[PDB]
RNA sequence: GGAUAGUGGCCUACCAUGGUUUCAACGGGUAACGGGGAAUAAGGGUUCGAUUCCGGAGAGGGAGCCUGAGAAACGGCUACCACAUCCAAGGAAGGCAGCAGGCGCGCAAAUUACCCAAUCCUAAUUCAGGGAGGUAGUGACAAUAAAUAACGAUACAUGUAAUUGGAAUGAGUACAAUGUAAAUACCUUAACGAGGAACAAUUGGAGGGCAAGUCUGGUGCCAGCAGCCGCGGUAAUUCCAGCUCCAAUAGCGUAUAUUAAAGUUGUUGCAGUUAAAAAGCUCGUAGUUGAACUUUGGGCCCGGUUGCAACGGGGCCUUUCC
């Protein structure tokens, strides 16, 4: 209505953020940025609600303006910067890195990682196109454009991004039997292996995924993120590895600690 | 009783990071006495009318309404 | 036919109330009812009555 | 504006306002358990009806259904934890068969009587209200407390509240202050 | 058959027939036509203020007697004139000509109550104070 | 072709005569903003949804437009219309359906308070601003919890009463502390703060429906009550009162609307001889509905679930193939 909205009412924020209902009338609206509004995690939320380093937004800004936080290797002093899937958030003080991956329940889990693999990050190839002057380029899920990609890289593949030079180091192909993260839908946060890809020309492509426990679910091609091969994920998986325990076995796991 | 506590590594960082109201509570840098919010808003609204500095218009005011 | 609008209430003898001890309002009144009904304070009058005569 | 705050009613009034048998049974319950008004009975009946409805909706599903199993065992777990349900009869069809007195017994006001802390149910209610009873390290002045079957062994007088504590009271202090002169000095 | 279509594709006739026959219900017709807004001196409201124009003695219907001491009231909202019962022993002495009175319904949604013919309203307040609080000695009517 | 950011009768020129409609077009009404939802609900439903979130639209009514990425913006401009304000009469200036607040309207709705401390937003931006927002005030909208007593001793028959005692405490009040942005309040506590504990619970009822009086005085078809049936005509269980009792109880009553009850709207699931209702009769288009028949039945397997049996599934032949 007359221009872009700048506010985000609470109860209109993404549910994954696990924001308190009766805290205020508003939630941090993710600024324009690499990933998305709904699919992102604002740095204020990651710093105050997931890690409890800052007590409020003022302390979040105090953290960010003294150049502690760093997203994908860059300082990113923006409080509502939309850090999203597979972004690397390194804090030099309290020296540690996190990889923004989805837990089994679909929330952006706090996933502590070491520097030797925080060096890079993975990116799903959103599109492959010819740029100006006939230069090919790859657009990844995080809005990155990388020129002169390997001529064998197609859409729905994954590329390992150096994150120091922003170049392609390795690339995984979307194919049957490759490890996939689910980055949307009901099965968000689940990890499995591709069983089949149904084409549906003009429609949406479907893909069948078998997790390690042999549970098979079908989801749209839009929200499957290749992360490697069976047993060999190119990233450090979170505590649950995308197993999707039912509520009964979850209760059994909880009550196994007595 | 249950509360929350912070131990800053030094009083310098404590002064830098603590909210001013908590500092005023403790005894550190004290409350700055600004005018009431209504008076401050009225003052800025008054200042919104005069375009430049007020002295050059005060000269005209004195000249006109002094005969 | 107006002007008879007080033929009874006006000419009703103005008996004042009777000062009596207050009643034990609340849980105490529930106690009073329980003792007055269920612990056999005799009001049977065949099966069960609640007012004298 | 901020998100709305959810609130619910905790009771339900009877459909027939003047059923003689229902009124007599309610007064019997009130006398037996030292209840202030019929609203406490209404609240207990409302909770019991909610529990029975949940049990019926579970029973209407085929046995060994995941939802039936999960929510059922949750319901028995909660009921045996509060004490209303019997350890022997954990099959949810003996949840269907619960009664209001089962919940009225697990009251803190009822338990203070049943443990000898008070000389009447109404004395127990008064003791709870006047900040004399603690459950653990916690004074509880709510007569409807639903002792969790683990606080039953721990219900005792408070460290404050000079009946099981160490203080001299208030009217006793005033009586002693006046008796200091009343003795002659 | 039962005189109504049963075919799997007769939903249109079923719903149109129900629509046509719902007009025979009093409340549905009143609600859909908005009679209470056009008719119904209280223009769909529970209470209404008015000015007492005259005290009336309305003879009660058979088998009763004892004329009922109503008042004719002209509503401020719309100017319509209605007759309102003044309920209690007395309480007509508390109501005067040109007094402002709050009127409520008689509990029957029209269809005048009891043995009072043609009276569908009752006086609740006069001069801004409760008729019941005036019948009791709690309050006194303001001077006018 | 023009115009637009761009598709498009969006507009223009020529051309064709099309397009919608009883499967309800078009027109009219709506005391209609839509939805997420709400009330009630055995099932099926009925009703509501201005209003905390989402979408739309508007800023007195229209229209036009500038700037700008984005506005046909109104706490921007221009004009007309309607209101309406200052004036020295020359002129000039407006838009609370933002927050308070006032008038009016009405049955019907609160402070011209404090603050950016939280939530977030904006900006050149850690700092400033924010009636967004939060805090408190008013507040029996609604919801939660639940004080108004508990326990002994005397006298009589577990109870009884103006026979008495020791306890218990919060309702308040208040040092302090905490809570707060500064407070208030809650939580916690020094001291004070019960005896007809007057620190005194009400609102409706007592013929039936419907729990509770054949008690007393008053009135005498009057006054009045009474949702309905009824009660009152000089022995009123119904009015006006006293006493007593009943119901709910910090609530209770009244009016209106609505839901269940209502199988009194009926798809589930009504009724139509006589209670309301079969068209006077037949034809007939739309609509609804419409006889039976085309691979069935053997067999061989593999194989999952429950505990060899049952139940499910897949495959081969059998004139068949997937
Ligand atoms: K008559
Ligand atoms: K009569
Ligand atoms: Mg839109
Ligand atoms: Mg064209
Ligand atoms: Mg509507
Ligand atoms: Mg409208
Ligand atoms: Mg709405
Ligand atoms: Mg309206
Ligand atoms: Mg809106
Ligand atoms: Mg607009
Ligand atoms: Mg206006
Ligand atoms: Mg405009
Ligand atoms: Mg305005
Ligand atoms: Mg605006
Ligand atoms: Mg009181
Ligand atoms: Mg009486
Ligand atoms: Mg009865
Ligand atoms: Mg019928
Ligand atoms: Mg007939
Ligand atoms: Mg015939
Ligand atoms: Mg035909
Ligand atoms: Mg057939």
């Amino acid at each position: 209505a007359r221009g872009p909205k700048k506010h985000l009412k609470r109860l209109a924020a993404p549910h994954h953020w696990l924001l308190d209902k009766l805290s205020g009338c508003y939630a941090p609206r993710p600024s324009a940025g690499p990933h998305k509004l709904r699919e992102s995690l604002p740095l204020i939320v990651f710093l105050r609600n997931r890690l409890k380093y800052a007590l409020n937004g003022r302390e979040v800004k105090a953290i960010l303006m003294q150049r502690h936080v760093k997203v994908d290797g860059k300082v990113r002093t923006d409080t509502t910067y939309p850090a999203g899937f597979m972004d690397v958030i390194t804090l030099d003080a309290t020296n540690e890195n996190f990889r923004l991956v989805y837990d089994v329940k679909g929330r952006f889990a706090v996933h502590r990682i070491t520097d030797e693999e925080a060096s890079y990050k993975l990116g799903k190839v959103k599109k492959v196109q010819l740029g100006k002057k006939g230069v090919p380029y790859v657009v990844t899920h995080d809005g990155r454009t990388i020129r002169y990609p390997d001529p064998n890289i197609k859409v729905n593949d994954t590329v390992k991004i150096d994150l120091a030079s922003g170049k392609i180091t390795d690339f995984i192909k979307f194919d049957a039997g490759k490890l996939v993260y689910v980055t949307g839908g009901r099965n968000l946060g689940r990890i499995g292996t591709i069983v089949h890809k149904e084409r549906h020309d003009g429609g949406f492509d479907l893909v069948h995924i078998k997790d390690s426990l042999d549970n098979t679910f079908v989801t749209r091609l839009n929200n499957v993120f290749v992360i490697g091969e069976q047993g060999k994920p190119y990233i450090s998986l979170p505590k649950g590895k995308g197993i999707k325990l039912s509520i009964a076995e979850e209760r059994d796991r909880r009550r196994a600690q007595q | 009783s249950v509360g929350f506590g912070l131990v800053y590594n030094s009083v310098a960082e404590a002064k830098k990071f603590e909210p001013t109201y908590r500092l005023v509570r403790y005894g550190l840098a004290e409350k700055v006495e600004k005018a009431s919010r209504q008076q401050r808003k009225q003052k800025k609204n008054r200042d919104k009318k005069i375009f430049g500095t007020g002295k050059r218009l005060a000269k005209k005011v004195a000249r006109r309404n002094a005969d | 036919s107006l002007a008879r609008a007080g033929k009874v209430k006006s000419q009703t003898p103005k008996v004042e109330k009777t000062e009596k001890p207050k009643k034990p309002k609340g849980r105490a009144y529930k106690r009073l009812l329980y003792t007055r009904r269920f612990v056999n304070v005799t009001l049977v009058n065949g099966k069960r009555r609640m007012n004298p005569g | 504006p901020r998100a709305p705050r959810t609130y619910s009613k905790t009771y339900s009034t009877p459909k027939r306002p003047y059923e003689s048998s229902r009124l007599d049974a309610e007064l019997k319950l009130a006398g037996e358990f030292g209840l202030k008004n019929k609203k406490e009975i209404y609240r207990i009946s409302f909770q019991l009806s909610k529990i029975r409805r949940a049990a019926r909706d579970l029973l209407t599903r085929d046995e060994k259904d995941p939802k039936r199993l999960f929510e059922g065992n949750a319901l028995i777990r909660r009921l045996v934890r509060v004490g209303v349900l019997s350890e022997d009869k954990k099959k949810l069809d003996y949840v269907l068969a619960l009664k209001v007195e089962d919940f009225l017994e697990r009251r803190l006001q009822t338990q203070v009587y049943k443990l000898g802390l008070a000389k009447s149910v109404h004395h127990a209610r008064v003791l709870i209200t006047q900040r004399h009873i603690a459950v653990g390290k916690q004074i509880v002045n709510i007569p409807s407390f639903m002792v969790r079957l683990d606080s039953e062994k721990h219900i005792d007088f408070a460290p404050t509240s000079p009946f099981g504590g160490a203080r001299p009271g208030r009217v006793a202090r005033r009586n002693a202050a006046r008796k200091a002169e009343a003795s002659g000095e | 058959g039962k005189g109504k279509p049963r075919g799997l594709n007769s939903a249109r006739k079923l719903r149109v027939h129900r629509r046509n026959n719902r007009w025979a219900e009093n409340n549905y017709k009143k609600r859909l036509l908005g009679t209470a807004f056009k008719s119904s001196p209280f223009g769909g409201s529970s209470h209404a203020k008015g000015i007492v124009l005259e005290k009336l003695g309305i003879e009660s219907k058979q088998p009763n007697s004892a004329i009922r001491k109503c008042v004719r009231v002209q509503l401020i909202k719309n100017g319509k004139k209605v007759t309102a019962f003044v309920p209690n022993d007395g309480c007509l002495n508390f109501v005067d000509e040109n007094d402002e009175v709050l009127l409520a319904g008689f509990g029957r949604k029209g269809k005048a109550k009891g043995d009072i013919p043609g009276v569908r309203f009752k006086v609740v307040k006069v001069s801004g104070v409760s008729l019941l609080a005036l019948w009791k000695e709690k309050k006194e009517k303001p001077r006018s």
